[PDB]
C-alpha cells in the first residue's frame, strides 16, 4: 500500500525549481506567503514522519511531494542534533544554529536526490530557494522541538529519538552515514 | 532587519558605528572638557560641558578629563554622558531600538563589565547587548581564525593567542605601557630640548606630535649614534600659535619606550618580549603557527618601522628555524571596530546577545556567563 | 585600579 | 566471492581495508581528541570530537585519548567512534553490506570479544563477522603452516607456536609490554638530559622521537660503554616549534626495555626468554621445527637490528646444534592485516562467518562457539 | 628545562 | 583489566 503524499497542491500554486512554493504558518522571514489555514506543509510532515520512515518505495506524484519528501529527509537530521540535548531552552537554540547552517540544495554535490531535483535555472531562482529551505528548516525545528520534549521530565522523550537510525528510504541531507 | 550598533569605546578615543558598515560611522576623542572660567557675556551660550570634538575644538578655556584609562572605567558620570553624546548626537538614533556590541580588554574589574552592562539596560533601555575582547575582535577582522593578536590601544596593551578558534585564556597577556604612558614620556622628554607643556589643553598637542613626527628605530643605538652624529633627522612641527619647535633625537626615543620600559622607571618587558612570552605560553604543537600568524592592531602600532622592529626582535629571540610574519594591515586603527561588525552581522550569533529578559531575571551578573 | 597603578 | 572488509584495529593504530589486498587501505592512530578551551571565533564551525589524523593534526588544543589499552577496549563509545569514522570516513563504504573480520589477542578477557559483537551486530548492522586471533593471522601473512608467531604489537606482546596448522592453546604465553610502555619509559628517561614532555598531546612527539631515532643495541653493555667514551651516537630531534634536541645513551636504552623489563620496574623475563620459553613448553619433537621458524611482526619489532639480536640471545638459549632462523619480513609491521586479507578471501572461510541471523537467535555468546 | 617547560 | 594492571 502506497505511503503518506501530501494532498497540499493546488492548480495555482508557484513553483521553485520544481518544489511547489508552499505557504507556511510561521515567524521567520522568507519568500513564501503565510498561511491563514490551520495546517501547513510542515505540520503535515511532522503528522507523516513516523509512518513515511518505514516505506521503502515513495513515488513522487507532484511538487508538493518533493516539499514533503526535504522536510521529512530534514526532520532526520533535527532529530540527531536533539537527541544529544537535555533541556528543551537547549532543543531551541540547538535548532536555531543548525537551521541556520546551510544544507546543499538541489543540484550541489551532498544533495542525496539530485536527479529527481530541478535545480534553479540562473541566480535570483538560486536565492529564492536558498531562502524557501532556509524558512522550512528553521520552523520545522521550532515545531519539532516541541514534539520532541514532553514536560514531564523536560528532556527528549524516547518515543521521538528512537527514529534516529530510521532514514527515509536510506537517504539524508548529511553525509552518507555520517 | 534591523541594524545592531557597534561601540568600541577604547580609552583615548570613541569609534562607533553600524553593524555591517566597513568604517566606523563617528570617531571622536573620548574626553571630557569643563570650563574652568566664568562667562561673562550673556547671550553667547553657557554649557555645563562639551564632549568629543567639540571639547577639542575649544580646549583653551576647558580642562580636560578622560573618562577611561588604561582601559578601566574610572568616572562613571562622563561615561555616561559619552556614551549619551555617540548615541544621540554621533550617530542620531535611539538605543531602545539596536543591540549593542561593547569591547572591553582583558583582564579588567569584572565590576567594569557589571556597570557596563547594568549602565547600557537599566539606563537606555538597550533591547540586548554583548561584550567583546578587542584582540578577538582584531582577529574577525583580520579575516583569520587562528594566531595571535598583539593590540595595543591609547591606555591598554594585551596579546591574545588563538588556535582553530579556541583561545587559550592561560597565555593573555596584559601590559599597562600604552600611547598616553608615551605621551607622558614625550612631554618629560620635550623639557632638555626647552619646550615646556603642563596643562592638559598642551597635552593633545603634544599627542600630535607624536602620532605626526614619532617613528620606531630599527636599531636604537645606531640611531642615536647618527642623531648625536649629524642634524638630519630633526624636524619641525608648527604650533597652533604660531611658534615653531624642533625635534630630531625624541622622534624615536619616545616610542622606543614601547621596547625599553626601564624609561618609564617599569619592570616589565618590551612588547616584543611581551608577544614572545606570550606565545612560548602556548602548547607546543602550534607555536609554529602563532609564529607565522602574528598580527598587530590598534592606534599605538601605526608607528613607521615598528612592524620591522618587532619582527627582528622576535626573530632574534625565536629559534632560527621558525617563520615569523608580522601583519600589519594599513587599517589596524580601526580594526578592533572592523571586527565588532563582522561579529554582529553573523547570523550564527543572534542567539549570544544578552536579551534583557536575561538580565531581568539574572542581574548584572550574567555578563560573566554569556560574555567570554 | 583600586590596589597597584591608579585606574 | 564477496568483498570483506579487514579491520585489524589492534592497540596504537587503526589499519583497514578489503580483503584481497596487499596492503591496508586505510591506517590511522586510533585516538579521540576533545577540546579544553573555550570556544571564541564562532561562524568557523565546530566539534566536539575529533578522531584519527585529524585529532592527531589538532593536538595542540586536545586530550588525545587512547580507547584501547594493553589489548583491552576500555571505552566503548570512543571505540565505536573510532569504528565509525573507519566506515564512513576512510573507506567511505556502506558496513551493513560487507562481512568484518576483526582481530583480537590471545588470553583477553571474554566479555571484551562479546561487546565488540553485540557493537558489531546492533549499531552497525554487519551481515557477519569473524574475531580472528593476531598472531594466526601473521602466520597466515608469511606463508607458512609451522612456527612460532612473535607479535608485538603497540600494547600487547604474545607468541603462538603451530605446528602443521595445530596451534598449541598451553604454549600462548603473553606479556602486557609493548610500544606503549617503551614510550612511556623514554618520556622518563628524556628527563634526565634536560627535556621534559608531559602531556598528552607531547606523548606523540615522543614516539616519534622513538620510532625515528631509537634502536636495539646488539650487546647491550658493550655499547653504553661506547656511547658513554665518545659523541658518535648522539642524534638529533627537532621539535614542531623549532628547538632541536640531541640523545645520545637513551636512543638504546628504550628498547632495550624489551629485553630485561627491570627497567620498567617488572618482573616477567623478556620478549627473547618469553619465546623461548613458549618453545619450551611445546613437546619435544616440534621446537627443531620452531626454532628455524620464529617469525615477528607488530611495529614494535621494526627497530634497526632486533632480528640480530633475538638470534643472538635465542641461540645463547638454545642446545647448540638447533638453528635459529628469525624470519622477519621488510613488512613485519602490516603483517597481521596481510595475514587476514588472505583468509578472508578463501572459500571455505564463507562456512566460517557469523551470520547476523545466527546471532540474532543466541545473543553475544556465540562467539565462544563460532571463533576460537 | 632545556625543552618543555622553561627551566 | 579489572583486576591487576588497569585495563
Ligand atoms: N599615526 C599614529 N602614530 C602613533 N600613534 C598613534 C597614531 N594614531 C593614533 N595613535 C595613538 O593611538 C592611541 C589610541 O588609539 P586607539 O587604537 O583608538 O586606542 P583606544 O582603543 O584605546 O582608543 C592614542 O594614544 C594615539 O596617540
Ligand atoms: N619502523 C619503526 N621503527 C621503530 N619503531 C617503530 C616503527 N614503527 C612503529 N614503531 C613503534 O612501535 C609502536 C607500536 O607498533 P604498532 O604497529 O603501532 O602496534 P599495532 O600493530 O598494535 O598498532 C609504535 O608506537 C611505534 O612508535
Ligand atoms: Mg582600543
Ligand atoms: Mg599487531
Amino acid at each position: 500500500m502506497p505511503a503518506y503524499h501530501s494532498s497540499l497542491m493546488d492548480p495555482d500554486t508557484k513553483l521553485i525549481g520544481n518544489m511547489a512554493l508552499l505557504p507556511i504558518r510561521s515567524q521567520f522571514k522568507g519568500p513564501a506567503p503565510r498561511e491563514t489555514k490551520d495546517t501547513d506543509i510542515v505540520d503535515e510532515a511532522i503528522y507523516y514522519f513516523k509512518a513515511n520512515v518505514f516505506f521503502k518505495n515513495y513515488e513522487i506524484k507532484n511538487e508538493a511531494d518533493r516539499t514533503l519528501i526535504y522536510i521529512t529527509l530534514y526532520i532526520s537530521e533535527c532529530l540527531k542534533k536533539l537527541q544529544k540535548c537535555n533541556s528543551k531552552s537547549q532543543g531551541e537554540k540547538e535548532m536555531y544554529t543548525l537551521g541556520i547552517t546551510n544544507f546543499p540544495i538541489p543540484g550541489e554535490p551532498g544533495f542525496p536526490l539530485n536527479a529527481i531535483y530541478a535545480k534553479p535555472a540562473n541566480k535570483q531562482e538560486d536565492e529564492v530557494m536558498r531562502a524557501y529551505l532556509q524558512q522550512l528548516r528553521q520552523e520545522t525545528g521550532l515545531r519539532l522541538c516541541e514534539k520532541v520534549f514532553d514536560p514531564q521530565n523536560d528532556k527528549p522523550s524516547k518515543w521521538w529519538t528512537c527514529f534516529v537510525k530510521r532514514q527515509f528510504m536510506n537517504k539524508s541531507l548529511s553525509g552518507p552515514g555520517q | 532587519d534591523i541594524a545592531a550598533l557597534v561601540v568600541d569605546n577604547g580609552s583615548g578615543m570613541c569609534k562607533a558605528g553600524f553593524a555591517g558598515d566597513d568604517a566606523p560611522r563617528a570617531v571622536f576623542p573620548s574626553i571630557v572638557g569643563r570650563p574652568r572660567h566664568q562667562g561673562v557675556m550673556v547671550g553667547m551660550g553657557q554649557k555645563d560641558s562639551y564632549v568629543g570634538d567639540e571639547a577639542q575644538s575649544k580646549r583653551g578655556i576647558l580642562t580636560l578629563k578622560y573618562p577611561i584609562e588604561h582601559g578601566i572605567v574610572t568616572n562613571w558620570d562622563d561615561m555616561e554622558k559619552i556614551w549619551h553624546h555617540t548615541f544621540y548626537n554621533e550617530l542620531r538614533v535611539a538605543p531602545e531600538e539596536h543591540p549593542v556590541l561593547l569591547t572591553e580588554a582583558p583582564l579588567n574589574p569584572k565590576a567594569n563589565r557589571e556597570k557596563m552592562t547594568q549602565i547600557m539596560f537599566e539606563t537606555f533601555n538597550t533591547p540586548a547587548m554583548y561584550v567583546a575582547i578587542q584582540a578577538v575582535l582584531s582577529l574577525y577582522a583580520s579575516g583569520r581564525t587562528t594566531g595571535i593578536v598583539m593590540d595595543s590601544g591609547d591606555g591598554v596593551t594585551h596579546t591574545v593567542p588563538i588556535y582553530e578558534g579556541y583561545a587559550l585564556p592561560h597565555a593573555i597577556l596584559r601590559l599597562d605601557l600604552a600611547g598616553r604612558d608615551l605621551t607622558d614620556y614625550l612631554m618629560k622628554i620635550l623639557t632638555e630640548r626647552g619646550y615646556s607643556f603642563t596643562t592638559t589643553a598642551e597635552r593633545e598637542i603634544v599627542r600630535d606630535i607624536k602620532e605626526k613626527l614619532c617613528y620606531v628605530a630599527l636599531d636604537f643605538e645606531q640611531e642615536m649614534a647618527t642623531a648625536a652624529s649629524s642634524s638630519s633627522l630633526e624636524k619641525s612641527y608648527e604650533l597652533p600659535d604660531g611658534q615653531v619647535i624642533t625635534i630630531g633625537n625624541e622622534r624615536f626615543r619616545c616610542p622606543e619606550a614601547l621596547f625599553q620600559p626601564s624609561f618609564l622607571g617599569m619592570e616589565s618587558c618590551g612588547i616584543h618580549e611581551t608577544t614572545f612570552n606570550s606565545i612560548m605560553k602556548c602548547d607546543v604543537d602550534i607555536r609554529k603557527d602563532l609564529y607565522a600568524n602574528t598580527v598587530l592592531s590598534g592606534g599605538t602600532t601605526m608607528y613607521p618601522g615598528i612592524a620591522d622592529r618587532m619582527q627582528k626582535e622576535i626573530t632574534a629571540l625565536a629559534p632560527s628555524t621558525m617563520k615569523i610574519k608580522i601583519i600589519a594591515p594599513p587599517e589596524r586603527k580601526y580594526s578592533v571596530w572592523i571586527g565588532g561588525s563582522i561579529l554582529a552581522s553573523l547570523s550564527t550569533f543572534q542567539q549570544m546577545w544578552i536579551s534583557k529578559q536575561e538580565y531581568d531575571e539574572s542581574g548584572p551578573s550574567i555578563v560573566h556567563r554569556k560574555c567570554f | 585600579w583600586x590596589a597597584x597603578c591608579p585606574a
